[PDB]
């Protein structure tokens, strides 16, 4: 299912298949079903060449066409037009053209997808966003790498290598920094690394565990978990002052904070009721409220950017899977069907979830659309990959 | 192994 749409190979071998990136982006969203390339009624290279009737016969009311041309200096011009084949046939609904160097060709495709997506759904596109994650390689000296790639797995680069375990990266809302857990000192420490220059700020290294960071959306605070007291509890740092307040205090374990849009409330995982469940608490007036009542276990949540839902790892009768819970109804929908589903993270427009599974025996991340309609494996890495974290809008 | 001691979270012995 999803809205059928025509995505035509772009007019030029071409250095990159821009039309294919657009189709893959739109499909990944769940919201679209780009027509199989072998079943296209034609391959128009321009808006004028589009025959609306041949696309409307197939249930298609919009068509993406475009052009890639070489510039004498070795750069490329990428243009797309979105042509109506429904109520205003032959009309151009959106279009753009821009000049890119060869290494920004995928990015040129993701721009087109973002604009076509927003035009047709009214939802901001997330195809130019990034993911962070940790890979344990088979290298001896620095087996752990914190890496970043495009959301779809291409254009990977290394942010930090370590001889010791890394965990749980988290993006600043401006997209310029990653917080994370490192065991490089011989025990856990929480640090924030600035991506542009690699500078590292030391945030915390209290006795026992320092973990599971999250930046508030307004950019002012970092939430995280400490076990110095005897069990894991939540704390928040005012990033300007460096000051730390305690948020949960109790004998139970409380970890994996995620922010609500207001930058004042956290959801988090607690074992207070026995098996893990998700709770909500104010970082000021402290008294946690249980919010997950389906299944027998729920954990590791990520609240959407509009505050309307969250994703999490939910267990009902033996099966642990990525699930989505409406925060104003308690209604739960199971999204993933893979094995050992863990650590979900939502795209900034709430339309896709990245998470880890048994696919590739640990070496693959997976995408699932939050409507449940589309599922895929990302390109395999050269190691075990864990703790994905989907960037803000960039 | 690096672990939060929780017995259950994502930072509980994630790397075996
Ligand atoms: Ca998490």
């Amino acid at each position: 299912s999803g809205r059928p749409i025509g995505v035509v190979p772009f007019q030029w071998a071409a250095p990159e298949d821009i039309g294919g990136i657009v189709a893959a982006d739109l499909r990944n969203s769940g919201k679209f079903n780009p027509l199989d390339r072998a079943r296209l009624p034609q391959q128009p290279g321009s808006a004028q060449e589009v025959q609306p009737a041949a696309w409307s016969a197939l249930g298609i009311d919009a068509v993406v066409v475009g052009q890639v041309t070489p510039n004498p200096d070795g750069s490329y011009n990428v243009a797309y037009q979105l042509v109506d084949t429904g109520g205003a046939p032959g009309t151009v609904l959106a279009q753009n053209s821009y000049k890119v160097n060869k290494q920004w060709l995928r990015y040129a495709g993701h721009t087109a997808s973002d604009e076509v997506f927003e035009k047709l759904t009214g939802i901001k596109g997330a195809f130019r966003t990034r993911i962070a994650y940790v890979v344990q390689t088979n290298g001896g000296q620095f087996p752990y790498e914190l890496r970043v790639s495009d959301y779809d797995g291409y254009n990977q680069f290394v942010v930090h290598r370590s001889p010791q375990c890394l965990m749980s990266p988290a993006w600043s809302p401006d997209g310029s920094k990653l917080a994370y857990v490192t065991f490089e000192s011989g025990r856990s420490a929480l640090v924030i690394q600035t991506l542009a220059n690699g500078a590292v700020r030391q945030v915390a290294s209290f006795p026992r565990h320092n973990g599971a960071p999250a930046f508030s959306p307004d950019g002012s605070k970092l939430a995280f978990a400490l076990s110095k007291t005897g069990s894991l509890n939540l704390y928040v740092m005012d990033l300007a002052s460096g000051q730390i307040r305690q948020v949960t205090d109790g004998r139970s374990n409380n970890t994996e904070p995620t922010w609500f849009p207001d930058s004042q409330n956290l959801a988090f995982t607690s074992d207070q009721a026995g098996r893990p469940q998700v709770y909500k608490v104010n970082i000021n007036g402290g008294a946690p409220q249980r919010i997950t009542w389906e299944g027998s276990q729920n954990q590791d949540a990520d609240v959407s950017s509009d505050g309307k839902f969250m994703v999490m790892v939910s267990s009902n009768g033996g099966q642990q899977h990525i699930a989505k819970q409406d925060l104003a109804t308690g209604g739960v929908q199971v999204l993933s069907s893979t094995f050992l589903d863990e650590t979900p993270s939502l795209a900034p427009n709430g339309t896709m979830v990245i998470y880890s599974s048994s696919q590739g025996m640990g070496s693959v991340l997976n995408l699932v659309s939050t409507d449940g309609r589309f599922k895929a494996r990302l390109p395999a890495t050269d190691g075990q990959v864990k703790f994905p974290a989907w960037s803000p809008y960039l | 192994g690096c672990s939060d001691g929780s017995g259950w979270s994502s930072e509980n012995n994630p790397w075996g």
